[PDB]
C-alpha cells in the first residue's frame, strides 16, 4: 500500500504504521 | 525530499524507511 502517490496526510499515515514504534521524521520543504 | 520522492513521484518501502528514526 507504500507503492502509489503518497501525499499529504495519506503519506504521514504510511510513515506511521510502517515506521511502528522507531518513529519518523515528515520534512516537507525538503 | 520525501513529497518529491513519494508524492511527486510513486514511493517504494524503501524509501519510506529512510525517514524512520
Amino acid at each position: 500500500f507504500v507503492n502509489q502517490h503518497l501525499c499529504g496526510s495519506h503519506l504521514v499515515e504510511a510513515l506511521y504504521l510502517v515506521c511502528g514504534e522507531r518513529g519518523f521524521f515528515y520534512t516537507p520543504k525538503a | 525530499g520525501i513529497v518529491e520522492q513519494c508524492c511527486a513521484s510513486v514511493c517504494s518501502l524503501y524509501q519510506l524507511e529512510n525517514y524512520c528514526n
